[PDB]
């Protein structure tokens, strides 16, 4: 009945004349005694109670402080990680031959991609094979943009939006299909869509989880909303004037117990295929749509009511295109 | 209208999945809190608590206590709330004056395992003329004896003027020992709306990212808490959630309906207040915009089934207007004060001309536009820093001082509750946007600039 | 001139009685009193000549034993990890409710799998949204399927080949432009091309690196090839029967200066929309492809020549669809 934290993966540490180095952050007090065997413990899945009872020994009030604050910092942690924690250890590997100035500058970002878009591999050969550009490509593929502004107005049809969401349903035909591909079959990503007030006709406002099987949405949490605040501030005039928000979701009880620890890493691929999916299928049926990289998915995972095993990996905003006013309402 | 709880059973029936209650993130539905109140309310009736008995419950902000108050009403018997940041003398001296059985808190569903108990209908115990709660004021306190047919007069006339539904949303800001939650609480649910609790009523912070986050439709509080929440808010913030904003307890300042207009431009403001030892209410006047100003903002009209007089000595009515002593009659009164006959026989009179009435105390006039203004009521060294010296100057213009010592507690100069907010309130406008609480538990100066300052916006 | 080594990101610790804990091996001898200095000292990056002033202290062939195993058994590393060891601490973290027979029973597996494909969110509430199947879907996303035969005498045309390779190729129009999505427009995905003897016209077997800007082909390595005993058993015959193997290659030097580890996770989803759109382009083409998982891509890499900032993320096997025969050859 106890809750069982992890050491997580994405701290490192260090002991010190300071303290007790983890992550980017020096602490002190009672965790300097506790340590380095709290260390060899924790990796192990420990409870608070087991932890008090074996490093307590004086104020249970003082002991719980650094409990709190280990957990507080995501040092002690209940599941499994997000995808930012679990690549954060990889800038400690990266040289950077660049300057920082790329990130804080249009100027020596715009140089720079355009070093990146002319790239090649250091170990080509002097021979070359020239092909044929003469081909022709569907439209669905080449005219698919980012779409950041969207018709605020007209709602999007409920045969538009059933349509789009249709390319993530099952089909029963002696074995379940989808309509895209998924590692081993198992499909572990869980999609959720948020809809805004009269944005979409005939769905309420509110957090809906998509039943693949029925074709149905099912209502979770239609008392929180999400709101500009919880965007990047490059991102809140898109999500501003978007009609509705999908939410990539990994199931790891749909996937490790097969594969372990690569079916996170498929799932992260499979995300890539459902939003490349979506983004054709609302070319289709003039919906534009635009990946968001990063949000409070802190909060939006809150709101949708995930379980220990469930970590939201991506964010889409979608809405109809514009090419025409109308009645406001 | 029957008993509180049952104007929550029938609503109840017809919207089951709608959110009743909610807190942070567990919450009840109607059929939820109509469950587990039924499961308590059998598990009351175990203990032998029936019609004419009283239960103490804790009105701590979580789901729970919703639970206990529908199923002690259940039960037949009515509540007495208790705060639980009140000291135990203060407890229990409530506890023992109302002639209370038990006290529920939170540890009880689970504690007792009364998940177990029948979840279904109980026949009915409960008839519209037994008490439904009983609320000490003025703490040494007395109790407020208000019935169930009584408390649904107010709470029915409230929901049908301002057509309060489903898709409504209420902000739980009062604490339950005080009689403006009843409307948070049953109001809310007797027209199929949702009620949204607050953990902490002085983060006013808080309170304006819940509005916002959740939707909030009804706002209900005393105006104080209003206008100190708006002074937590920037010049360029708007909100159009927010569709009825109740303001009673204590004065209206005037200013104060020039910042709801100008945040809430969809807000239909009601200045309102009917008395404790009433319905809760008794007043109903919406600012009917405002094409008058003077000095004063007026009472009103009766809300319904009560009625108003400005009284002289010999209890007749003053004279195209003529200030005097202000009472009440009607539906709302209450049965009278709780083991106090002196208070009792003093306060709630027989009219020689109509039904009886009670004396509020308050003074007031009856203008010749139809409404009541209210009158009033009762007649008879240096700092050691830039930052410490700004922190100093709002402690000095808000307490109204000179110079301090940085280690005198912020109520050496009478600093309260209200004072607290509006000094942080005034150190967030310029800047200092960090813990705007924080001002009783630090009482050095500088130890409450080193918490107001530094990182503020971003 | 030296090589700089990290403590990798995959490897958590522990000291023991027996020796020093490291992953899944104890280790003794000379290791043992280097450490646990050792293991801040290599958090920072060290060379195996400092590492052995500071250590060595005896016989520097001694030294050098321990100092060859870690690098043989990926403790000390010399830039980013592929994608297999940076999600392997999560099998700690994963609690499996199910049986480990699902791995190895068919029996047990296609039960497991029918229950994941009729999962629902468990914080879902009684209401529903029956939407509508009636729209219509494109075919060619619809009907693609992975292909795990192919025709193993129809050569590829060069015009079928120069076709789905043009779906990765840029577009220049004002600014660069592709056909998919890539984080912050940074497209760090390098697509390499191993092409088998015969089975594309115009394409001699080898490694290629395949240049988007020139949309060019341009030769790495001719000498080595791929064989079945590359590939895991449950795919030997698709690469068997395939005309080409696609490798998609991360560049961290093209995304990580700018988003940091996130770079690195945005190119997993990446792949994805690259594997996506790959398919779809084939299935217009009658070309059919599927995904694979795992591959010795310790060998590809090296095949490729790859530098220590790129990193095989994922391989694509293709060729024609069976519809007729031919003459042999
Ligand atoms: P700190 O930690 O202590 O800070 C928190 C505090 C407690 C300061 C703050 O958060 C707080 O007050 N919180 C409690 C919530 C709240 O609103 N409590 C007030 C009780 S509501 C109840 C009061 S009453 O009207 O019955 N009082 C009766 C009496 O008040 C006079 N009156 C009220 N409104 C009037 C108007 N508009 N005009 C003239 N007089 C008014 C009358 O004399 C009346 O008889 C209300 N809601 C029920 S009526
Ligand atoms: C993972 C991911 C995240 C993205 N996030 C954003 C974003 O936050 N804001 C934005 O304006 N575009 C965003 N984009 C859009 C692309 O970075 C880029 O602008 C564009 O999609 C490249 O091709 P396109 O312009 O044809 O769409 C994102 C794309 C991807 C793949
Ligand atoms: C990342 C990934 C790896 C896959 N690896 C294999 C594989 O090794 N062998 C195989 O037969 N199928 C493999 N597949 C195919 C799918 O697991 C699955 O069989 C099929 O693609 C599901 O939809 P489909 O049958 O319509 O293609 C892989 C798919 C993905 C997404």
């Amino acid at each position: 009945g106890e809750q069982i934290f992890y050491w997580s993966p994405a701290k490192h540490w260090r002991m010190s004349d300071e303290g007790v180095v983890i992550g980017e952050s020096t602490y002190t007090g009672m965790i300097l005694e506790w340590f380095p065997e709290f260390y060899f413990f924790a990796q192990t899945g420990v409870t608070i109670n087991r932890l008090l009872e074996r490093f307590s020994s004086g104020s249970e009030k003082e002991a719980n402080e650094i409990l709190e604050l280990l957990i507080q910092d995501r040092v002690l942690v209940e599941g499994i990680l997000p995808p930012r924690e679990v690549f954060s250890p990889q800038e400690g590997l990266f040289v950077n031959p660049y300057s920082e100035q790329i990130r804080y500058s249009k100027e020596a970002l715009d140089y720079y991609v355009s070093e990146q878009l002319n790239r090649t591999h250091a170990a080509c050969r002097s021979t070359k094979i020239q092909l044929e550009t003469s081909g022709a490509l569907p439209d669905i593929i080449q005219k698919r943009r980012s779409c950041r502004r969207f018709d605020m107005k007209t709602p999007v049809s409920f045969a538009t939006f059933s349509n789009l969401l249709s390319s993530l349903k099952q089909r029963k035909e002696d074995k379940i299909l989808y309509n895209y591909a998924s590692a081993g079959g198992l499909y572990p990503i869980d999609v959720f869509v948020y809809v805004k007030p009269r944005r979409v006709e005939g769905v309420k406002a509110g957090f809906y989880y998509f039943n693949p099987a029925d074709h149905s949405l099912v209502l979770v949490n239609n008392i929180d909303q999400v709101i500009k605040d919880d965007h990047e501030l490059i991102n809140q005039d898109i999500f501003a004037q978007s009609a509705f928000s999908v939410y990539l979701v990994y199931n790891a009880r749909a996937s490790m117990p097969k594969y372990g620890a690569a079916g996170y890493f498929y799932a992260c691929i499979e995300a890539g295929i459902i939003t490349a999916t979506l983004n054709m299928v609302a070319e289709d049926l003039n919906v534009g749509l635009c990946s968001i990289g990063h949000m409070n998915f802190e909060e939006i995972q809150t709101f949708l009511k995930l379980e220990d095993h469930q970590v939201i990996l991506h964010a889409i905003e979608g809405g109809l295109k514009i090419d025409g006013a109308a009645a406001e309402n | 209208a029957a008993t509180l709880h049952q104007l929550f059973i029938d609503q109840a029936q017809r919207t089951p999945d709608q959110v009743a209650v909610v807190f942070e993130q567990e919450w009840l539905t109607y059929s939820e809190l109509d469950q587990r109140s039924n499961q308590v309310a059998r598990f009351l009736q175990s203990r032998g608590i029936g019609r004419g008995d009283r239960v103490g419950v804790l009105a701590k902000r979580q789901v729970e206590t919703i639970i206990n108050l529908m199923a002690v009403l259940k039960a037949g018997a009515a509540y007495v709330p208790i705060d639980p940041d009140h000291p135990y003398e203060r407890q229990t001296y409530i506890l023992e004056n109302s002639s209370c059985k038990i006290l529920l808190d939170s540890d009880l569903y689970e504690t007792m395992e009364i998940s177990s108990y029948a979840d279904g209908d109980l026949t009915p115990v409960a008839e519209p003329e037994d008490t439904a709660y009983v609320i000490y004021t003025s703490g040494r306190p007395k109790g407020v004896i208000i019935t169930h047919q009584a408390a649904s007069n107010t709470i029915q006339d409230i929901n049908r003027k301002f057509e309060v539904n489903e898709e409504d949303r209420i902000i739980g800001i009062s604490s339950m020992c005080f009689d403006l939650s009843v409307y948070d609480i049953f109001g809310t649910l007797s027209a199929g709306a949702t009620l949204v609790m607050i953990r902490d009523p002085r983060d006013m912070r808080e309170l304006v990212r819940t509005v916002e986050r959740r939707g909030i439709t009804i706002w209900n509080t005393v105006p104080a808490i209003m206008d100190l929440a708006l002074d937590h808010v920037g010049s360029h913030f708007e909100n159009i959630s927010l569709r009825l904003v109740l303001l009673s307890g204590d004065w209206i300042p005037l200013p104060l309906p020039a910042k709801i207009n100008r945040h809430f431009p969809v807000a239909d403001v009601i200045s309102l207040g009917g008395a404790t030892e009433a319905s809760i209410w008794s007043i109903y006047w919406p600012i009917e915009q405002v094409e008058a100003n003077w000095k004063s903002i007026p009472y009103g009209k009766p809300l319904a089934n009560q009625t108003y007089y400005v009284l002289n000595y010999d209890q007749k009515m003053c004279p195209v207007g003529v200030i005097g002593d202000l009472y009440i009659g009607g539906a709302g009164l209450a049965q009278g004060y709780l083991n106090d006959d002196q208070k009792t026989k003093d306060a709630f009179i027989m009219h020689p001309e109509f039904g009886p009435i009670y004396k509020t105390g308050d003074c007031g006039r009856m203008r010749p536009e139809g409404y009541i203004e209210f009158l009033g009521r009762q007649d008879y060294v240096a700092p050691q820093a830039g930052l410490e010296k700004i922190l100093a100057s709002v402690w000095q213009e808000v307490l109204n001082v000179e110079q301090i010592g940085a280690n005198d507690h912020f109520f050496a100069l009478g600093g309260d509750s209200i004072k607290a907010i509006q000094v942080s309130a005034r150190l967030f406008v310029q800047g200092y946007h960090l813990d705007t609480k924080s001002l009783f538990e630090f009482p050095v100066l500088r130890d409450v600039a080193r918490t107001i300052k530094k990182l503020a916006a971003a």
